[PDB]
């Protein structure tokens, strides 16, 4: 095969370093990508502490906890000290995105301007993530954390005091609900994407089970545009 | 001519009558077709009648018309 | 205060009115007159046939 | 106060301002209109190199023309071989995300980038037949965008941080900091000669830097979106930018000014990775569009399209001795073009 | 970085034993390993050949069938199983590493050697200097000429020279050629042809006399050449 | 000597418009099938990117009735003329026209393997489909070629009396008791197999499809509904009227000659309803898909 010594054994040398990666493609695939957004106090250090099983990286911390025979990971981007999109595309790809958004910021005000409350300053960062236009396939598993504070608050606090026009009592039941009505309907595309809302408790277990049941489903979607049945 | 074939005759008739009674003769053999063989008798008004080679004077006519024939 | 970091810049800046510039016009002549110097040492520019072409298939 | 200082450094700009038009006699179609067309060039893919399994992020071409070292977000650095097609090395990285790669000149190193901002820098001809990492250089604030040796002995680094660091490798300290910059730098490029750079940062504006003092010599503002990709002439005297207005502004560092643009009506989308080729004449770009057009360096007259790609097409690269285009796309497949 | 191995002893004819090879220093997994022997008043001969992952392996005309040749990976160690051996194999042998990509260099680092005492096509390649003296301070050129051309349709000719000071084991001088080794002064530099080659040396020292091989890489089986001692 | 006509013979009724539609039939099948399945292994080569794991089975799936597209003007001229071609060209097309009507069908039922691992095993568990793909497709065209052999071996287009040559299928005696066990077989692995596997693994993703909330997951409910009742709508009613060819042969049901024509016109009318399934097949599969459409129309583009 007008092949000289060397040089077919340095095709040897090539496919067995293909072999290696193959068998670790089937490993890579076999895992799962979540990063999260949310603000530095916002809850993005509640639920990343719930289950963890694993400073030098002060760009990307990351987290390689795993649920139930599948290896999760967890990209927080909080040290990225630059605009989103610059590196936004970098992320293209990921299954979920893991959102936060703290319950009890109604009242309060921002710290470097007295305007431009948490939740709104949430409310263009979600249209940025969520309406973007790379990030068109990719779910949101979006939680509501911090809910054992805004029950008691809202007492002696109305709501309306964020929302100009809230037309609503202060019941937690209907209050909840309310506030996750327009977070659902902030996407374009209310087929392509689905928001996974999820009311999770301080110490509840099952934040972990949720997020596997909706990973479960993003990867049956995905796998469904590839055999055509979707 | 088809994609389905099977036996030509299925019910026999086993009365004697008269030898010289038909005037042509029609025989069959059991090939790839049939699992036996079968003979065909017709008179001229249009009757066919299918015999049983097997029975005793069935076999003793069949021979006897060819020779005279 | 932050006046020192704006101080910085009109110091810094003088440098770039100090640096001569020759017409384009004279920059234009040698950026055309070295590509063609160098037309025949190029080979995206004229094809060359498989034999002195290691990417031969 | 700081406005009349301000204000000095806002009429500052307008002699060298003025400064360029009056030294704008002549512009490069009426000086280079009697040229010879350089007609349609179609290249075909030579080599396909499909041994990644994810969206390739950089690559770069060896001193030697034929090895290369390509990147992907799966965590794998696979050095090629560029004639016949064999992964001479799997370098498994420590972390999933890089955004550029860099060959040696001598060969001996190959220095990966990263968006944990840590430029790993790997060894190859080594005793024990491993490929362990040579050096870790952190230091930087930000992430980091592109990273190119001078020697075996330095290496330059553009960061997030809108800083230019030039690091040593026997230790692990820098040596200058070129700072300056109001975005943050995505793309550089180093000279020939190997003593001045430019860097393309995120705010339309290249600095002319210099490795000896630290501090830059020549600032462009021509561009009016971020600038996306760079590279140096093949002589040392020009260098070409492409930004996300899908424009590739060449322009020269003895007159300091733009030269020419090349865009055109058909194409809006932004651009990846501008690369000159040998002689300086097709100054091959590539834009996100799934294409890779081909511009003429002097007339704004385009040529063949390099497509084929079924994604974006990340980075580009001419060889030293000029027979090959690889272009990197994020499909996991590098096309050696020729 | 060391190949350590153990074994040897008197044998009668007929016999069967195991010759083991531990290697500690390196990725023992990357490397295909190789064994050269040595008889006690000859040059070098080629056993054995196994590849990484025991891919591919191949064998001499005079130990093929009888020799059995085997890597134990997570044991790190080489091995080689001789049966029916007679009495023209009383002769030591030696364990070579070699790795094979692009512009690595094969043949790198020899082990020490057991020896091992028994009581009673390809291409040739010849050297017809022999014991030539020489004087420190005097340039020498060593000519190992082939019988087939060594220089194939890619750009590379193949050309091992190897030094064997007296006691210990040969290292590797010169690959393909006109490379050095890792770990060699600039001093040796040699020159081919593609049928004829020339080693030449500028200066040498008292510590370059020895006995110089030339092996070509060309197709297995590989052959070394005769021995060019150095005399004072 | 008494009259009856319960024992008289008849002939088998060879229509003239019966066969001005077959080979008409067969005629426009096959053109259907050079154009619909051709187009789809067009499609597919040319991208050569992003070939996923269900791209090989659409591949061999439409090599699968391309080649059965060639039978098909074969048979049509037979129809009519008789099998003239010869005793070799019986044997050598009767083995075409089985070997790619098993794995055209075992296929079917190892798509809905595949579809099977990909939906109800979501969490990457026991998803073997990585690089066995090429395997199991090896495996169904092999088991095919091996059941089609007793076809291939002793079938001789020899000279029935008073009727045009016929590929039929040449033995010992036995002719009608050998075929009820070479019946089995169009049968145990042509229906019955497939159908139990396939409602098996269609059983399960549409309990997890049915459990579950998706983007538009009614879309998915759909298009599996529409390939399980093609598939009993094309198949089952050709084994039916097979399967009962049985009963009379063995003496079962009682033999009558207003039957005896009718089965012979329903077993070659329903047949081609089988020969159906080779044309809908490239809609159902693979211009349903929503990523082989965008890869259509990149290749029009071009």
């Amino acid at each position: 095969c007008t092949l000289s010594a060397e040089d077919k054994a340095a095709v040897e040398r090539s496919k067995m370093i293909d072999r290696n990666l193959r068998e670790d493609g089937e490993k890579a695939a076999r895992e799962v990508k979540l990063l999260l957004l949310g603000a530095g106090e916002s809850g993005k250090s509640t639920i990343v502490k719930q289950m963890k099983i694993i400073v030098k990286t002060t760009g990307i911390v990351e987290t390689h906890f795993t649920f139930k025979d599948l290896h999760f990971k967890m990209f927080d981007v909080g040290g990225q000290r630059s605009e989103r999109k610059k590196w936004i595309h970098c992320f293209e790809g990921v299954t979920a995105i893991i959102f936060c958004v703290a319950l009890s910021d109604y009242d309060l005000v921002l710290a470097e301007d007295e305007e431009m409350n948490r939740m709104h300053e949430s409310m263009k960062l979600f249209d940025s993530i969520c309406n973007n236009k790379w990030f068109t396939d990719t779910s949101i598993i979006l939680f509501l954390n911090k809910k054992d504070l805004f029950e008691e608050k809202i007492k002696k606090s109305p709501l309306t005091i964020c929302y100009p026009e809230y037309a609503g009592s202060n019941t937690y039941e209907e209050a909840a609900a309310y506030i996750q009505c327009q977070f659902e309907d902030l996407n374009k595309r209310k087929d392509t994407k689905e928001i996974y809302t999820h009311f999770t408790c301080a110490t509840d277990t099952k934040n972990v089970q949720f997020v596997f049941d909706a990973v479960t489903d993003v990867i049956i979607k995905n796998n469904l545009k590839d055999c055509g049945l979707f | 001519s088809a994609k389905e074939l099977r036996c030509q005759c299925i019910k026999t008739y086993s009365k004697p009558f008269h030898p010289k009674f038909i005037k042509e003769l029609r025989v069959i053999e059991s090939g790839p077709h049939c699992a036996n063989t079968e003979i065909i008798v017709k008179l001229s008004d249009g009757r066919e009648l299918c015999l049983d080679p097997k029975e005793n004077w069935v076999q003793r006519v069949v021979e006897k018309f060819l020779k005279r024939a | 205060a932050s006046i020192a970091q704006a101080r910085k810049l009109v110091e810094q800046l003088k440098m770039e009115a100090n640096i001569d510039r020759i017409k384009v016009s004279k920059a234009a002549a040698d950026l055309m007159a070295y590509c063609e110097a160098h037309a025949k040492e190029d080979p995206l520019l004229t094809p060359v046939p498989a034999s002195e072409n290691p990417f031969r298939e | 106060e700081l406005d009349q200082l301000r204000q000095e450094a806002e009429q500052l700009k307008n002699q060298i301002r003025d400064a360029r038009k009056a030294c704008a006699d002549a512009t490069l179609s009426q000086i280079t209109n009697n040229i010879d067309p350089v007609g349609r060039i179609q290249m075909r893919t030579r080599r396909t190199l499909r041994g990644h399994l994810a969206k390739i992020y950089a690559m770069h071409w060896g001193t030697d023309s034929r090895l290369l070292v390509s990147a992907s977000q799966d965590g794998k650095l696979i050095i090629w071989d560029s004639y016949t097609t064999n992964k001479v090395h799997a370098i498994p990285l420590r972390s999933s995300w890089v955004m550029t790669c860099a060959y040696a000149p001598s060969g001996n190193y190959v220095a990966c980038g990263g968006l944990d901002n840590i430029c790993s820098i790997y060894n190859l001809k080594t005793r024990e037949g491993n490929v362990r990492v040579s050096r870790e250089l952190a230091g930087h604030t930000g992430y980091l965008s592109c990273c190119r040796f001078l020697d075996d002995n330095q290496i330059v680094t553009s960061s997030g941080d809108t800083t230019c660091a030039l690091w040593d490798i026997e230790t692990g300290q820098q040596t200058t900091t070129f700072t300056g910059h109001t975005g943050d730098v995505m793309s550089l490029s180093l000279a020939p000669d190997t003593r001045l750079f430019v860097s393309g940062a995120c705010d339309a504006s290249a600095k002319l830097w210099d490795v000896r003092e630290g501090m830059c010599r020549q600032t462009f503002t021509g561009h009016e979106s971020d600038i996306n990709a760079i590279c140096f002439f093949p002589n040392g005297n020009a260098f070409a930018t492409g930004s996300d207005d899908a424009t590739c502004r060449l322009f020269d560092l003895r007159a300091d000014q733009e030269l020419m643009t090349y865009s055109h009506d058909n194409i809006i989308c932004g651009i990846t990775s501008v690369s000159f080729s040998k002689s300086g004449r097709l100054l091959l770009a590539g834009y996100d569009d799934f294409n890779c057009n081909v511009w003429d360096a002097l007339k704004a007259d385009r040529a063949g399209v390099l497509a084929g790609h079924d994604n974006r097409v990340s980075c580009l690269g001419v060889t030293d001795d000029g027979m090959a285009v690889a272009t990197g796309s994020w499909d996991s497949f590098l096309k050696i073009w020729n | 970085v060391q190949l350590v191995e153990s074994g040897g002893g008197l044998v009668q004819p007929g016999g069967s034993r195991k010759l083991s090879c531990s290697a500690s220093g390196f990725a023992f997994s990357s490397f295909g390993m190789h064994w050269v022997r040595q008889a006690p008043e000859k040059g070098l001969e080629w056993v054995a050949y196994i590849s990484s992952g025991s891919g591919t392996i191949y064998y001499a005309d005079t130990v093929k069938g009888r020799f059995t040749i085997s890597r134990d990976d997570p044991k790190n160690t080489l091995f080689l199983q001789m049966t029916s051996l007679r009495s023209e194999d009383t002769a030591m042998y030696y364990c070579v590493r070699s790795i094979y990509y692009y512009g690595s260099s094969p043949f790198d680092f020899w082990g020490q050697g057991t020896t091992l005492t028994v009581s009673s096509s390809d291409i040739v390649m010849t050297q017809a200097t022999s014991s030539v003296p020489v004087t420190p301070g005097e340039s020498v050129s060593i000519s190992c000429r082939s019988s087939k051309s060594l220089l194939h349709s890619n750009g590379n000719t193949y050309l091992y020279w190897f030094l064997q000071r007296p006691g210990q084991s040969p290292q590797l001088l010169i690959y393909r050629m006109s490379n050095l080794a890792s770990g060699v002064p600039d001093r040796f530099s040699g020159s081919g042809s593609g049928t004829a080659f020339t080693l030449t040396i500028s200066r040498l020292e008292a510590e370059d006399v020895g006995v110089y091989y030339c092996m070509q890489h060309l197709e297995y089986p590989l052959t070394f050449g005769a021995g060019t001692k150095l005399e004072l | 000597p008494p009259a009856d006509e319960d024992y008289s013979p008849c002939m088998l009724e060879t229509e003239t418009l019966n066969k001005y539609v077959v080979i008409i039939a067969y005629a426009l099948v096959f053109l259907l099938s050079l154009l619909g399945n051709s187009l789809v292994m067009l499609v597919i080569l040319y991208s050569r990117v992003g070939r996923s794991v269900t791209d090989v089975y659409l591949l061999n799936l439409a090599l699968a009735d391309l080649l059965f597209a060639l039978t098909l003007p074969i048979w049509a001229a037979s129809k009519v003329n008789g099998w003239i071609f010869g005793t070799f060209l019986c044997k050598v097309v009767s083995l075409l026209k089985e070997v790619n009507f098993y794995s055209g069908i075992l296929l079917l039922a190892c798509i809905s393997v595949d579809r099977y691992l990909a939906i109800v095993h979501a969490t990457r568990t026991l998803t073997q489909k990585r690089h066995l793909v090429k395997f199991v497709c090896l495996g169904c065209w092999g088991l095919s070629m091996n059941l089609s052999l007793p076809f291939f071996l002793f079938r001789q287009a020899y000279h029935p009396n008073n009727s045009s040559p016929v590929c039929y299928e040449v033995l010992g005696n036995d002719t009608a008791k050998w075929r009820m066990v070479l019946r089995i077989l169009p049968h145990t692995f042509g229906f019955i197999v497939p159908l139990f596997v396939m409602l098996f693994c269609y059983g399960f993703t549409l309990r997890t499809l049915f459990k579950a909330h998706m983007g538009q997951k009614h879309r998915a409910m759909r298009v599996i509904f529409a390939v399980v009742l093609i598939f009993l709508l094309c198949w089952l009613p050709y084994n039916l009227v097979l399967l009962a060819d049985t009963l009379m042969r063995t003496q079962v049901i009682q033999e009558s000659c207003e039957r005896r024509n009718n089965i012979g016109r329903a077993l070659d009318a329903t047949e081609i309803l089988g020969f159906l399934h080779s044309c809908l097949n490239p809609i159902i599969y693979a211009f349903i898909g929503q990523n082989f459409r965008h890869g259509f129309l990149k290749i029009l583009a071009m």
